RNA sequence: AAUAGGGUGAAGCCAGAGGAAACUCUGGUGGAGGCUCGUAGCGGUUCUGACGUGCAAAUCGAUCGUCGAAUUUGGGUAUAGG
RNA sequence: AGUGGGGAAAGGUUCCAUGUCAACAGCAGUUGGACAUGGGUUAGUCGAUCCUAAGAGAUGGGGAAGCUCCGUUUCAACGUGCUUGAUUUUUCAGGCCAACCAUCGAAAGGGAAUCCGGUUAAAAUUCCGGAACUUGGAUAUGGAUUCUUCACGGCAACGUAACUGAAUGUGGAGACGUCGGCGUGAGCCCUGGGAGGAGUUAUCUUUUCUUCUUAACAGCUUAUCACCCUGGAAUUGGUUUAUCCGGAGAUGGGGUCUUAUGGCUGGAAGAGCGCGGUAAUUUUGCCGCGUCCGGUGCGCUUACGACGGUCCUUGAAAAUCCACAGGAAGGAAUAGUUUUCAUGCCAAGUCGUACUCAUAACCGCAGCAGGUCUCCAAGGUUAACAGCCUCUAGUUGAUAGAAUAAUGUAGAUAAGGGAAGUCGGCAAAAUAGAUCCGUAACUUCGGGAUAAGGAUUGGCUCUAAGGAUCGGUUUAACGAUCAACUUAGAACUGGUACGGACAAGGGGAAUCUGACUGUCUAAUUAAAACAUAGCAUUG
């Protein structure tokens, strides 16, 4: 069987220096180098994958349109779906029970 | 290269100003279960991308030869 | 020629052979091999209705 | 002779800390105004390793009071912190698991850990996993409240000083042997280079105090003066007794 | 190495050129007394030192 | 089949170390392999991480705990003693 | 950055049996370990072999230790003569 | 696991062509890595350059007689700041910030972008041909959007060619250890039909070997995981080789998303490959035909995917790019906005690039049996990348001739005895793979153990066992088709041979000693020495 070489004066089997082996319309077989595999853009509440986002090495996320790299809601490329589905609820919770505690305390400032 | 599939847009394409040159590349092939038939090739040089067009009619392929515009250089192969 | 001789059983006799049982045909493999076969069956049974789903995880946990 | 191996650690070239892992120096607060009349609330963010260290850290997200920004301090974390518990910091935060409070506001009896020494300097005492501080009793007058330390010291610090409620996170890993060369070998790759030691009993004169003999032996009393000077404490320094500890301290 | 800086590259043009024979219309010259050149290096034997 | 008679997870260790280190080993070992009951969630999925860093895979939530358990009993006095010492102040 | 192919079979898990219970037994599964046989690698036991104006200012041959970790290793970098 | 094909370090012209034999190639020499003369290394995309690592190191300062030492934001008034509307008044008006911020330090870390065919005596991801890409800059047309000004659709996950967003803030990517099995892909290996070419052909062989290929890039399509809608569960169900999930919503039905991977197409047959017919000293060709359709798997290598284990070990940083929060400012109707949609225009400087990478291009004084980091990896036998034979590729190099005394060096064999030799079983011999049976004292219960001790093993002809995909009232308990080598047994057979070469433990009973794995006297000592966990003392 046919062997390849590198094709770059690296010869060491390091993480960017990784090689694809390719068959030609010459009916030959080089080896292709290869560019590091793109990881997933993650949530920053959660830590989960964000869906609807593409996976791109980040300089690649420049020149490509704003729908790849975003989602139609608020936080749309930063948070997932259900994380802020709980900052709503927890922001009306919280403010709606904040509305309680001063009344409560406005009443207690006429029998107290 | 890109691949042009409706014919309409590839005429007004074949207009466009940085168009410099056209390939006509006749191919002889067979529709499997049935017989020869003649497949033909528009390829239209642009600025960035080559534009190529499959015509599997060899009538339509006429047709659409006289439909180019008259100045691009066509060559046959 | 081999390869007929050695498929129709041919040279394969205890003095023929140099790896263990376990490096020839793995226990792992074929207790792989062997309980895909019963899982396949068990789902194949359960989803034409040959059998329901609670007889279907008594044999699941048997098998 | 030869310069001993305890002279060639001062210079520090094979012997500094390994640092690369390290997730930032565990500190308190720096002591400001909230802290100084009330309190603030912060949120725990994460609860991590830090290579070389039994003690888990925390990173504890506050506001900042003056400017528009969020606030990542790293905290020594007690045991029963969780992700995402609220912490509360201040001369007005209450007896919480957690929180960090002037030792005057802790009453006696108090289980505290990441002591100030002395106010503001963001904690100095009861650091280590399984370790804290118990708060003994109160001076008002004077401002000042006394403590027992780990090592079982008592210790008279401000009271303005602070410390954090409950006890140090990762507690009982000395209760495990270690069983192995390499486990400490593993232990000591990311504290630094004092791991294995050679008995310097088995080396030759030149090499240490202890070195020579027909026989491996001291020779000589290995109670060394603490007036002696560098080259010579090599063994039980200033010991006031030697044998096995039998009794009460 | 096939990689090498400039300023090694220079001296290695300068170390070919200064290893050429004397040019033989030299020992023509009247009270000449130079018949080789005396200061050749080959590769293998006398190294540079860059 | 029960596998071993005493040795249990140590029996990864062989003979070597001895016995007491051995039998001392398996007894933290066994708790700091465990999974415990979340406090939050309520659910058996609480495993260590590094030493003093307890997860629960469920709910994702994260406490600090001991070295080979969730809790010791040194720091679950302390919280009574906290409990305790937080009632008669805040009254 | 690098480390053939085998052996053993630790936790956890499944099924069955016995017992009043506490529990025990059996058959599988699983794939732990500064575990093991053994290449490369790393090392260097013996022949007190060869050689001993040598191939060699330390090598050669067989034999041998170890071979998944306190492993082997490149480059960058730090430590300098009492 | 090469005497093959490339590289890093190091060399420096050794590379190629021509000539050539005085010296060198420990014989020779018409030959050479020698000698002489010429020629040769082409980059926006391959590396440098940029980033930061361990570390190095200026500055304000503080030491020091001083050469200089310390310190790296340090007891410092630390921006050669930016962003606009501009102004053409080359002045300004101001608006924001300045925790951290000199710098050097990687041809293996991080990192914008290129592929195929062809081409030289010698260069090529650099040249030719064709087809692309990135960054920076400029910029018009089309599209999009607005009278409900800064778009619509979907219950939702989210979809769309686009489809304002200042200061300031928050995230993500950059970005990472190790082991185990499973799954999928690709290349390789194996193999069928058919269309060509070569070899054998006394005999046999529908035979043996060989060509049948498809790049970067663009479009459409393709998914485990994860998530959404519905629904509400014990007769608990679902489910992996590996046991985990579910009232914190399972099973079921229907959907959304993500690189990876496959498919179709463009690139692209015009290329390359295999044949047939020709032109001709002939630069170089010209013509015609074919290049198609499959199968298989505990195969090998490698990538990816979903998982599980592990640690008193939890497994870089920075440059850089994107998104979100926020709501400053600016925005239409006779017209307004935007270059994150398509298309179009211009440019990409500097240095390296030949060749050797080793039993002859490096270092060991040398063309030295030594040393020196790494990538690719065919067939048979086999557990095996071992050993042995072979395909591709490459070598056939080592002064030679004639003889074959002693003594050697390396290697074989030996009657009977079997350690009597010797300090001593030194050396050699014996054992050796695999299946089945069987296995003691002692023990920290984990081991000891391949303990010990026995049997078997060839070839051939058979037998039996173990699957996959489809097809429907639950006798599918069956049919159809397809498919891998594993295991067990029988008969026959032979100069009783058979792990037939290769490969490959001798075993047992004890004493002294160190617990173990591990470490050192490079170049006379590898040990009982050192280290180690454990124990104890000291500050
Ligand atoms: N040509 C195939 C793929 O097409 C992509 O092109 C697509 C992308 O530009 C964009 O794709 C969207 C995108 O908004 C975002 N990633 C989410 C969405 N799921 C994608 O969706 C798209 O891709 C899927 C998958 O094939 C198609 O089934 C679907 O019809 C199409 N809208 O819209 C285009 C429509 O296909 C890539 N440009 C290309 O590199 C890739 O190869
Ligand atoms: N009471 C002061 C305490 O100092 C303690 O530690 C102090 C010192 O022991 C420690 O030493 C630092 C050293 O790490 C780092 N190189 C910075 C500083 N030069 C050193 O400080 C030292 O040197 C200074 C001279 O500069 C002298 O005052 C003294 O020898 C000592 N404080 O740094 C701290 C001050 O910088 C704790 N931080 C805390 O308990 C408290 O602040
Ligand atoms: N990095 C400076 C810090 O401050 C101190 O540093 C010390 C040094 O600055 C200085 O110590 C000197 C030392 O310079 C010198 N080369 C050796 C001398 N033995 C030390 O002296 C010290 O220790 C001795 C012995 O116990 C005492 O008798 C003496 O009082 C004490 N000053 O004084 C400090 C001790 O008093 C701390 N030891 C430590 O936190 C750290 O070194
Ligand atoms: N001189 C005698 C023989 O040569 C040997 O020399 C060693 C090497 O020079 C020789 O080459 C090895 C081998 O794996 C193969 N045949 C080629 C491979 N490139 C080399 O492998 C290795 O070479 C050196 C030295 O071992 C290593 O340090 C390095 O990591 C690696 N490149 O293999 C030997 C080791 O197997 C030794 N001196 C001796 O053990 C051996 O019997
Ligand atoms: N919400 C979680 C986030 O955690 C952050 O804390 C982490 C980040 O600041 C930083 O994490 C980096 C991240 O910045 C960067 N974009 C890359 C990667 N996502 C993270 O990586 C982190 O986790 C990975 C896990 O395998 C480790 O390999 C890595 O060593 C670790 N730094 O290191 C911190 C410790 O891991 C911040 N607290 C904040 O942004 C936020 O709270
Ligand atoms: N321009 C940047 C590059 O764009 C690439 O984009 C690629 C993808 O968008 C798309 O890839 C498709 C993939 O979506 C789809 N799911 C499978 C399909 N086979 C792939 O196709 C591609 O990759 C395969 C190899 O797998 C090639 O054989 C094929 O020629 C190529 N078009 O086609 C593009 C081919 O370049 C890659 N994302 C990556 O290499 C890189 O980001
Ligand atoms: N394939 C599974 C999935 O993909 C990922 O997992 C991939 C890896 O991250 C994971 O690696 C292992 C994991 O198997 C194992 N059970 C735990 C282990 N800590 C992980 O290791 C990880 O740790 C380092 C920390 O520095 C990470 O930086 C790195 O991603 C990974 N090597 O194995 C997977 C390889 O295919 C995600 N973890 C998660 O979405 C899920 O497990
Ligand atoms: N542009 C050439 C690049 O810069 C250098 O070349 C430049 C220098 O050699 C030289 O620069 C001189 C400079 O030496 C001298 N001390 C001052 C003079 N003004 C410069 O001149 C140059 O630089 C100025 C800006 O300073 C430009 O405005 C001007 O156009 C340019 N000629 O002029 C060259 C043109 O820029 C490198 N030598 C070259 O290899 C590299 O490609
Ligand atoms: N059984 C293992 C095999 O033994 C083989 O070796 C066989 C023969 O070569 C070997 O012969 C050896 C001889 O080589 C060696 N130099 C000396 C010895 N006297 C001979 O031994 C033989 O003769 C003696 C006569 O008394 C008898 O015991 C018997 O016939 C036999 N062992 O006897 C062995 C059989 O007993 C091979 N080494 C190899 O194939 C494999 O190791
Ligand atoms: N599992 C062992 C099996 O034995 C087979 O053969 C064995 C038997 O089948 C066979 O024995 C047969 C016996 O069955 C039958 N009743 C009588 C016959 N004479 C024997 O055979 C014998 O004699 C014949 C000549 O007749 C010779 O081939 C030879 O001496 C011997 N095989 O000879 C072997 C005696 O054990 C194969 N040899 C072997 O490959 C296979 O593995
Ligand atoms: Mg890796
Ligand atoms: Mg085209
Ligand atoms: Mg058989
Ligand atoms: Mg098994
Ligand atoms: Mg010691
Ligand atoms: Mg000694
Ligand atoms: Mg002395
Ligand atoms: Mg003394
Ligand atoms: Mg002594
Ligand atoms: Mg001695
Ligand atoms: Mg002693
Ligand atoms: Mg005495
Ligand atoms: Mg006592
Ligand atoms: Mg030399
Ligand atoms: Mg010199
Ligand atoms: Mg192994
Ligand atoms: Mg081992
Ligand atoms: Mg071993
Ligand atoms: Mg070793
Ligand atoms: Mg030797
Ligand atoms: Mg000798
Ligand atoms: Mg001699
Ligand atoms: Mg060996
Ligand atoms: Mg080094
Ligand atoms: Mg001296
Ligand atoms: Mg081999
Ligand atoms: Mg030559
Ligand atoms: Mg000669
Ligand atoms: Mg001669
Ligand atoms: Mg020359
Ligand atoms: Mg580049
Ligand atoms: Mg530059
Ligand atoms: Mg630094
Ligand atoms: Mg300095
Ligand atoms: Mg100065
Ligand atoms: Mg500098
Ligand atoms: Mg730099
Ligand atoms: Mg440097
Ligand atoms: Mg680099
Ligand atoms: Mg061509
Ligand atoms: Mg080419
Ligand atoms: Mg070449
Ligand atoms: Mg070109
Ligand atoms: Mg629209
Ligand atoms: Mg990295
Ligand atoms: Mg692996
Ligand atoms: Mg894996
Ligand atoms: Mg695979
Ligand atoms: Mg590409
Ligand atoms: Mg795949
Ligand atoms: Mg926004
Ligand atoms: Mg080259
Ligand atoms: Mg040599
Ligand atoms: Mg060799
Ligand atoms: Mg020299
Ligand atoms: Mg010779
Ligand atoms: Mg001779
Ligand atoms: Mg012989
Ligand atoms: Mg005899
Ligand atoms: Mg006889
Ligand atoms: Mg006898
Ligand atoms: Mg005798
Ligand atoms: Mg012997
Ligand atoms: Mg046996
Ligand atoms: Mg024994
Ligand atoms: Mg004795
Ligand atoms: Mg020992
Ligand atoms: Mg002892
Ligand atoms: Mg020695
Ligand atoms: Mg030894
Ligand atoms: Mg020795
Ligand atoms: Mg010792
Ligand atoms: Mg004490
Ligand atoms: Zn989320
Ligand atoms: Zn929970």
């Amino acid at each position: 069987a046919q062997r390849v070489t590198y094709r770059r004066r690296n010869p060491y089997n390091t993480r960017s220096n990784k090689i694809k082996v390719v068959k030609t319309p010459g009916g030959k077989l080089v080896a292709q180098h290869v560019k590091k595999a793109a990881s997933r853009v993650k949530c920053g509440d959660c830590g989960s994958a964000l869906a609807g986002i593409s996976t791109l090495r980040p300089r690649q996320y420049a020149q490509v349109s704003k729908t790849h790299k975003t989602v139609q809601r608020a936080y749309g490329g930063s948070r997932c779906a259900n994380c802020v589905k709980e900052r709503i609820v927890r922001a009306f919770l919280i403010e709606e029970q904040k509305i309680v505690k001063r009344v409560l305390k406005e009443q207690q400032d006429k029998e107290k | 290269a890109r691949e042009i599939k409706d014919i309409k847009e590839f005429v007004e394409l074949a207009r466009r100003s940085d168009i410099k040159s056209a390939i006509v590349k006749v191919n002889a092939k067979v529709n499997a279960n049935g017989k020869k038939f003649k497949q033909t090739k528009f390829k239209v040089r642009g600025s960035r991308y080559q534009y190529t067009l499959v015509v599997n009619d060899a009538s339509k392929a006429k047709k659409l030869q006289q439909s180019l515009p008259p100045t691009l250089k066509i060559t046959n192969l | 020629a081999l390869k007929e001789s050695k498929r129709a059983g041919r040279h394969m006799g205890y003095g023929k052979r140099k790896g263990t049982k376990d490096a020839r045909m793995p226990s792992q493999v074929l207790w792989m091999r062997r309980l895909r076969v019963l899982r396949k069956l068990l789902a194949k049974y359960r989803d034409a209705g040959k059998i329901d789903k609670h007889l279907y995880h008594n044999l699941y946990k048997a098998a | 002779g030869r310069v001993i191996r305890n002279q060639r650690k001062g210079a520090g070239s094979i012997f500094t800390s390994h640092t690369r892992l390290r997730k930032g120096a565990a500190k308190l607060r720096t002591l400001d105004y909230a802290e100084r009349h009330g309190y603030i609330r912060g949120v725990v963010k994460q609860i991590i390793h830090d290579p070389g260290r039994g003690a888990p850290l925390a990173k504890v997200a506050f506001r900042d009071p003056y400017k528009y920004k969020l606030r990542e301090e790293t905290f020594i974390a007690n045991e029963g912190v969780y992700t995402g518990q609220f912490i509360y910091a201040g001369k007005k935060a209450s007896l919480n698991v957690g929180n960090i409070l002037p030792l005057g506001a802790c009453p006696e009896g108090t289980i505290v850990s990441n002591v100030e020494e002395k106010v503001g300097d963001r904690g100095a005492l009861g650091r280590t996993s399984g370790n804290y501080v118990i708060i003994i009793g109160h001076n008002p007058d004077e401002n000042k409240t006394r403590v027992k330390l780990p090592s079982g010291a008592k210790k008279i610090i401000s009271s303005d000083a602070r410390g954090v409620i409950g006890v140090v996170a990762g507690g009982g890993r000395i209760d495990k042997p270690l069983l192995k060369a390499g486990r400490a070998f593993h232990k000591y790759k990311v504290k630094r280079n004092s791991w294995p030691k050679t008995r310097g009993v088995a080396m030759n004169p030149v090499d240490h105090p202890h070195g020579g003999g027909n026989h491996q032996h001291i020779g000589k009393a290995s109670t060394i003066s603490r007036g002696a000077v560098s080259g010579q404490k090599a063994g039980l320094i200033a010991a006031r007794r030697t044998g096995l500890l039998r009794g009460t301290q | 190495p096939s990689q090498k800086s400039f300023r090694t590259k220079q001296k290695l043009a300068k170390a070919q050129k200064q290893n050429r024979p004397l040019p033989q219309w030299i020992r023509l010259r009247t009270d000449n007394k130079i018949r080789y050149n005396a200061k050749r290096r080959h590769w293998r034997r006398t190294k540079l030192g860059i | 089949t029960k596998r071993t008679k005493k040795v249990g997870i140590t029996g990864k260790f062989g003979v070597r170390y001895g016995s007491s280190l051995r039998r001392q080993t398996k007894k933290l070992e066994v708790q700091q392999h465990a999974k415990y009951d979340c406090s939050f969630c309520g659910k058996r999925t609480v495993q260590r991480g590094a030493t003093g860093i307890w997860n629960c895979k469920s709910c994702k939530k994260t406490v600090a705990g001991g070295a080979y358990t969730v809790s010791t009993a040194a720091a679950a006095t302390v919280r009574s003693t906290i409990r305790r010492l937080r009632e008669l102040a805040e009254a």
